[PDB]
């Protein structure tokens, strides 16, 4: 119908595979070297549900010490990609503390969020995909299970997140 | 040696953490790999009085220290 920008944040603990899904999507093409991110941003132009989106993507830092200035992008975002990797069980309990930080930047519990498990194309899992099913239904919030290494569910992570900021858009 | 956050525009936003040690011609390269692999890129520091090109030997994160200066390095590219 109409034109429009979303702000998407991706977060998530460190070696997740948060700059990877974002590469994919940019680029079509998967990252291999682990370069601990800072802060990076990127723009791209897609048709979701027949409307052109201005995507404004955010991939931010997983490491404390490289995420400094966390509550400022945190403001500026409308959404956010929560990753955790299903290989990693830390990465995935981390997420209930990215997930209050940002109901405390925004100061509200409608935030929209979509809790993304990378690293699917692994045998070695160690987070069942029903633990992040209860999860992901405790907040309210979808579930997918991606992969930046074959684009597995890269595209759906993503643009259901911007469904699921259209449920805010004032 | 330290180390220090920069952030670089270019057309699309990257920081990242640079040595005191690192010259334009490494920063270059490590930003050209970051977004098209397979690598002639130059380097700018651009203020509201003026623009100006940073040379190869000289250090970025030295330059950005040296600044009343909401000073912001662009990568472009004569292509
Ligand atoms: N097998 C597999 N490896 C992946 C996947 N996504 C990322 N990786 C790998 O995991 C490592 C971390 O990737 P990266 O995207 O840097 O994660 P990150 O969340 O951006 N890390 P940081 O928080 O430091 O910026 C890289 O070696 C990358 O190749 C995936 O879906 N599958
Ligand atoms: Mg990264």
């Amino acid at each position: 119908h109409m034109m429009t920008e979303y702000k998407l944040v991706v977060v998530g603990a460190g070696g997740v595979g948060k700059s990877a899904l974002t590469i994919q999507l940019i680029q079509n093409h998967f990252v291999d070297e682990y370069d601990p991110t800072i802060e990076d941003s990127y723009r791209k132009q897609v048709v979701i549900d027949g409307e052109t989106c201005l995507l404004d993507i955010l991939d931010t830092a997983g490491q404390e010490e490289y995420s400094a200035m966390r509550d400022q992008y945190m403001r500026t975002g409308e959404g956010f990609l929560c990753v955790f990797a299903i290989n990693n069980t830390k990465s995935f309990e981390d997420i209930h503390q990215y997930r209050e930080q940002i109901k405390r930047v925004k100061d509200s519990d409608d935030v929209p969020m979509v809790l993304v498990g990378n690293k699917c194309d692994l045998a070695a899992r160690t987070v069942e995909s029903r633990q992040a099913q209860d999860l992901a239904r405790s907040y309210g919030i979808p579930y997918i299970e991606t992969s930046a290494k074959t684009r597995q569910g890269v595209e759906d992570a993503f643009y259901t997140l911007v469904r699921e900021i259209r449920q805010h858009k004032l | 040696e330290f180390h220090g956050v920069m952030r670089f525009y270019f057309q699309a936003t990257k920081c990242i953490r640079v040595s005191s040690t690192a010259t334009t011609q490494d920063v270059i390269e490590t930003l050209a790999e970051k977004f098209r692999p397979d690598m002639k890129y130059s380097l700018y520091e651009v203020h509201v009085s003026g623009e100006r090109r940073l040379d190869i030997d000289e250090k970025p994160l030295v330059v950005q220290l040296n600044w009343d200066r909401e000073g912001r390095f662009v990568l472009k590219n004569e292509n």
